[PDB]
């Protein structure tokens, strides 16, 4: 019983947290695009506004 | 990036208004001076003999 609980919580805790990691790094990407695109667009409306 | 665009777009709307208003404005001034020339072309009870 001892093995099965830590293999089993082994087992989902590590594609939980492979999900977990994978994702945290999509945030930090998506808020730098998300910097990046603004400044983009900031200075694509600016332009076409005159 | 929308709020410039909407600031840009209000004061063009403001200068739209005085086109549209100035439009308005001297095609109803001819058209009340054209009326006054019309009746006072015929005379008071002219025109009110003729409606």
């Amino acid at each position: 019983a001892m093995s099965m609980a830590v293999e089993s919580t082994g087992n989902a805790k590590a594609e939980a947290e492979s999900r977990a990691e994978a994702a945290r790094i999509e945030g930090e990407g998506s808020v730098l695009q998300a910097k990046l695109k603004a400044q983009a667009l900031a200075i694509e409306t600016e332009a076409e506004l005159e | 990036r929308v709020k410039k665009v909407r600031e840009m777009e209000l004061i063009y709307a403001r200068a739209q208004l005085e086109l549209e208003v100035s439009k308005a404005q001297q095609l109803a001034n001819v058209e009340a001076k054209k009326f006054k020339e019309m009746t006072e072309a015929l005379g008071p009870g002219t025109i009110r003999d003729l409606a």
